[PDB]
């Protein structure tokens, strides 16, 4: 079904697998040291068939004045940031 | 459906029509649709005060009445359609008005609280029957992969864009189709995806012929291609015309029924091949690569006729016809020679809980050399490959085994494992319930299980396969605490290699076994095994123009020994919330 | 003494009649014995009550007459006897679910070939489409008339439908309808008193 | 008796009609003679597949050219839409009444069918109707006895 | 008296019959006391979602097992399929006449549906059918009075 | 006319002359559009003449109000009327 | 609404004022919820008077009462009524 954009709605990863959520949710301000301007709820996330252990984060800003985005934290240390 | 002819044509035909063996009793206010999305077609009852179904399984039995867990009131009211709105690929409720929608979401068990949607703007939607001089109907003719509201009149066809859950955008017009407006009757107004694409086409009948407008990936409409009927049909409010793959070729066929005193039926073939394919690649270096595609319809009825043959009855477990790669074909110039590779796929399916496609349980592969002329008096036989995959579904998986080659002196054969990660050890589980046997065998989905490779030679060992390599895979549940699907990992803890070099007895053999992983899947403990020749059985089956006593001068002592290589092995991880780096080696012993 | 009768509906399929026969009666299967005789022009399959064979009057010698025994449908057994002992037929409807299409007709009477206290003009039943087929324009339970059939004790008696212009050799108008016949189905309401 | 023509009235020349001759039927054969001779028409119905639009009628006469029992007005029947129609707005074989047709002799006579306002030359609001009729079907209720 | 048994009776001893008290239905409860207290049966149903073969039907019957004003013919009903099926050919509820079971009180008496031939080692006909038969529906029609 | 599933249509049908109207039989209502005679139930044999029965095919004037349809008053047919494609007459008559 | 697969409906329909009710008109019953108009079999034309006929379209009130509704009481349809999205009255009356 189309999204509902509410949280109920799940997330596919790089390759098309159900994401679920690994870390209790933490807070954040400073990624890789910037201060981003707000506080993000950051969620940890695998994938429901895991391959290559990979860990995702989503970061959800506090605020109205920030977007959201994702991290890809690769298994060789390889980081990734999509949808900034 | 039944294959005509020997096996392997593309002819399809229909048996003679028997009674089924069992139906639902009732047979009131039911009607066959699939209400789950399960592919399985549901006899569904909503009578005066009940509510439920029969779903027909695949391999012809019926379940038990099936009650509905909720039913909307209004289900059996004039105007209740059903139609995909939610984008979920299940048929909810609805009702349209021209400013709003009454929907109720299909939840695969019943349906969800009826919701009213407003529709923004000044968007007016058509309702369906409200006018006779015009077709509204739910179908895709943008090619989106969702359908539209669409209303087709003698001079334009608009539609409106479904963006879920009842929302309509405004309305699109699709210029090109135009009839004289006298003369239209949408009773005339077919819609098929001919060509195999996207989005949906339209087909106007005429008395004495078919003006078949294709749609131009939603931006209008192609000029009309007119197919004149065969010579004595006439269409008229009696005929019927129908759009099916009938043929299985992945596009519909066009069929007209005729009942006029004699029902008689036409139909028109438009390709016998899916357009949008890839079809060829050439290189320009003297390389050329043809394409072939065939349906898994067509290879599930040459399943089903085999099948007849020995008396047994197969069953698809694939309602979604798909088109796979078959004859794919290499010519080399320059050299004059061409490859050949033939595919033939059985035994696939479709999940329907997820509703995706999970594999062909079978792949067997042929491998053709036709040398080119006055090059050889055909050498070079032909090769064989058979290749049998988990599709996860353990009705397919299990009865898969009996397909293999058999040898009698063979070692047990591999059944997959399950385990839990439980205070870091992989401790074997069986599945407490059916979700998590669901979720478990999924894992499996695309796990080759077996290969056999045979030549395709004239000798009397050609039966026997040259090898034989089988693996068991391995399911690993590292995280329940969530929505009721585990997190899960797999792989492949062991693979047996058998080198039988078409003689059936002393066959090598060796084993890879992976003892023990980390919580990364790295792997912690891993043993090789080298398996002792089998001590000279009485009978050779070897050419026999061997040396005198070669086969007993063959035999030695160092091929008796059982070899196990056993090694251990450690990794670091760097793991916070700023830091992933899995398996830097350490050490290994 | 009126009482309102049980009201009981039951289905009769004749290839399971024929098939059913006791080894010395000669089962058989319908489809195939009725494609044997339309063939031939003449010839019969089955024994007694329960066969078919062509007829013998001057103008149904090429006809196919399908003859069964309500006697051994045992039609008796289907409910206890405690319920009542008067059981007579109400109704009698033809379904023959053929490949005739809704432009062609069959043509076809069903009658009984028995002595029982039957309306004059109810012993026989014109079958004309096949598709729960009274022989009537319309069907009316309540129009204040005895039914085709009606007051036939269920086990006493024979049933023929008879299909003219069967034969084959003869060019019979129905030879080719009827090798396509798969079964003949008969519904029989009766009712318990 | 079994003919296409056009009529010969004074308001009917611009009429396509079409007939048919019961004799030439055959229907009495469909049934063994030892069932009755008498043998007559309860009811007809008559099918005209055609490819017509969505407000398009159809303009069509049945009638008997024969010497009859016909009954005041059951001597011809109108037709309308061509879908199995019958000659009533309701059609009840328990009315009190006799049908149209009814009692004639299953062999005897001619029906005539005819639609006016049929030729082309003439504008004739049927004309373009016509051509895309493929047949015409009739559906016969008759009883034996 | 909400139950399953084979029946006592000579020729019932291979029927399943089940009961059900009218009381233990609490029918009374779904309406207030203060839009009537004479509740009584109109007309009863029987609603059978079992699976069948090619042409096979469904014999029960149903009856009412205590005192009651039934009067004579109205003691117990014929089911022959399970769709809703009534008591009769025809269901008339304007016809002059009492239907089966018509005016018992909601709330008293016991109901039975009996089915013959259901016994397995005895090889009864509707022996296959029972085990495809998932559940038992009565649909009640009542007034309140 | 785009009517929803819960939706009415109100005009009224009548005849502008002098015939042989029955009292009641003059104007007829239209409430749900499709194919919709004027009354509750159709049936040819309740003893009781028709609207506009026995009116000549061609004399007279008819006439259909929709009332209520000026849409700067804010009417309800108004929005309903910006909708209505076409009018469909269907006229069962008799030739004697 | 929704029901469950037995479900059924309980609710009465009532006029809360003087009006020429006749004996049984004065209420009526639902129990399926679709175009229920609580007959067993609805004719217009049986010789009776149908319930809260001849009651003028603008005076008094109509209730719907839905028994055992409250959900503290575990009432049967209190489930349902959860799930009602509206309740739709079909109303014929006459103009004379």
């Amino acid at each position: 079904g189309v999204p509902h954009y509410d949280e109920t709605d799940t997330f596919l990863g790089p390759e098309g697998e159900v994401l679920v959520v690994a870390d209790q949710p933490r807070d954040e301000s400073t990624l890789q040291g910037i201060n981003l301007g707000a506080t993000f709820t950051v969620t940890g996330y695998r994938s429901r068939l895991e391959s290559h252990f990979s860990r995702l984060e989503y970061w959800q800003p506090k605020t109205t004045g920030k977007t959201d985005f994702w991290l890809i934290y690769s298994p060789d240390g390889q980081v990734h940031l999509l949808g900034k | 459906a039944q294959r005509l002819g020997e096996i392997g044509s593309d002819a399809v035909t229909w048996e003679k029509m028997q009674p089924l063996s069992v139906i639902p009793s009732l047979q009131s206010n039911a009607s066959l649709v699939d209400i789950n999305g399960d592919g399985q077609l549901d006899w569904v009852i909503t009578g005066p005060g009940l509510r439920g179904y029969h779903s027909q399984r695949p391999d012809g039995s019926w379940t038990r009445f099936t009650p509905l867990n909720a039913l909307p009131v209004e289900y059996t009211h004039p105007r209740a359609q059903l139609a995909d709105l939610m984008g979920a690929g299940l048929s909810d409720l609805v009702l349209i008005g021209p400013k709003s929608v009454r929907l109720y979401a299909n939840t695969r068990d019943g349906f969800a609280k009826g919701k009213d949607v407003v529709q923004s703007g000044e968007i007016t939607l058509p309702v369906p029957g409200a006018d006779p001089r015009k077709l509204v109907a739910f179908s895709d003719v943008l090619g989106s992969g969702q359908a539209h509201l669409v209303e087709v009149s003698a001079t334009k066809v608009t539609c409106w864009p479904n963006l879920g859950r009842g929302r309509f955008g405004q309305p699109i017009t699709l210029p090109g189709f135009s009839q004289p407006a006298t003369e239209f009757n949408p009773a005339q107004v077919y819609l098929a995806d001919l060509d195999g694409s996207g989005p949906t086409d339209l087909i106007y009948v005429h008395t004495n012929r078919l003006d078949i407008f294709l749609n131009k990936s939603g931006n209008g409409f192609a000029e009309p291609v007119t197919l004149r009927f065969p010579e004595g049909l006439r269409f008229d409010h009696t005929c019927q015309l129908q759009m099916a793959d009938v043929q299985g070729l992945g596009v519909a066929s066009l069929i007209l029924s005729v009942p006029h005193m004699s029902p008689h039926h036409w139909r028109c073939d438009l390709t016998n091949m899916k357009p949008w394919l890839l079809n060829e690649m050439n290189n320009n270096m003297g390389v050329h690569h043809t394409l072939r595609y065939r349906s898994s319809s067509q290879f599930w009825l040459d399943e089903k006729a085999a099948a007849l043959t020995t008396g047994q009855t197969p069953v698809c477990y694939l309602p979604f016809p798909i088109h796979t790669l078959w004859q794919t074909e290499t010519e080399d110039e320059i050299s004059g020679n061409k490859l050949v590779t033939t595919l033939r796929y059985a035994r696939g399916a479709w999940d329907g809980r997820e509703r995706e496609f999970r594999g062909f349980g079978y792949v067997e592969q042929t491998d053709s050399h036709q040398l080119a002329q006055g090059n050889a008096p055909e050498r070079t036989p032909p090769a064989l490959t058979k290749n049998w995959y988990a599709t996860g579904l353990p009705v397919i998986d299990n009865a898969l085994s009996t397909e293999y080659w058999r040898d009698d002196q063979a070692f047990a054969g591999f059944s997959p494992r399950f385990t839990t990660w439980q205070d870091n050890k992989d401790v074997p589980l069986t599945p407490e319930d059916d979700n998590s046997r669901y979720w478990f065998n999924r894992a499996l989905k695309g796990q080759l299980l077996r290969s056999e490779l045979y030549g395709l030679d004239d000798s009397t060992n050609k039966h026997v396969p040259y090898t034989v390599t089988e693996f068991r895979s391995q399911v690993r549940r590292l995280q329940h605490t969530d929505s009721r699907y585990p997190v899960l990992w797999s792989s492949v803890v062991e693979s047996r290699n058998y080198h039988y070099e078409r003689i059936a007895s002393d066959p090598q053999c060796s084993q890879n076994i992976t003892l023990s992983s980390d919580r990364f899947g790295q792997p912690l403990k891993q043993l090789s095994v080298q398996y002792p020749r089998r001590q000279q059985p009485a009978i050779n089956l070897y050419p026999d123009t061997l040396p005198d006593k070669l086969l007993a001068n063959s035999y030695d002592d160092q091929q008796r020994q059982l070899r196990l290589t056993y090694q251990q092995s450690s990794w670091h991880h760097l793991t916070n919330n700023t830091v992933r780096v899995l398996g830097l080696p350490d050490s290994t012993r | 003494r009126d009482k309102r009768a049980l009201e009981v509906e039951r289905t009769v399929s004749l290839a399971e009649v024929y098939a059913g026969l006791p080894k010395d009666n000669g089962p058989f299967s319908l489809a195939q014995e009725i494609d044997k005789l339309v063939s031939q022009g003449s010839g019969s399959a089955g024994s007694g009550n329960n066969n078919l064979a062509f007829g013998a009057g001057t103008d149904t010698k090429t006809s196919l007459q399908a003859s069964v025994s309500f006697a051994d449908l045992k039609i008796r057994e289907d409910y206890p006897a405690s319920l009542g002992k008067i059981r007579r037929i109400k109704q009698i409807s033809v379904t023959l679910p053929a490949l005739l299409g809704p432009y062609q007709d069959v043509q076809a009477i069903l009658s009984y070939g028995d002595k029982a206290g039957l309306a004059n003009g109810c012993e026989a039943l014109a079958v004309s489409h096949g598709m729960n087929d009274s022989g009537q324009f319309q069907l009316d339970f309540n129009d204040g008339k005895f039914l085709p059939f009606e007051g036939i004790a269920i086990d006493q008696g024979t049933l023929t439908l008879s299909f003219p212009n069967a034969s084959m050799p003869e060019k019979g108008k129905q030879a080719t309808m009827l090798k396509t016949l798969n079964d003949i189905i008969l519904h029989i309401r009766y009712t318990i008193k």
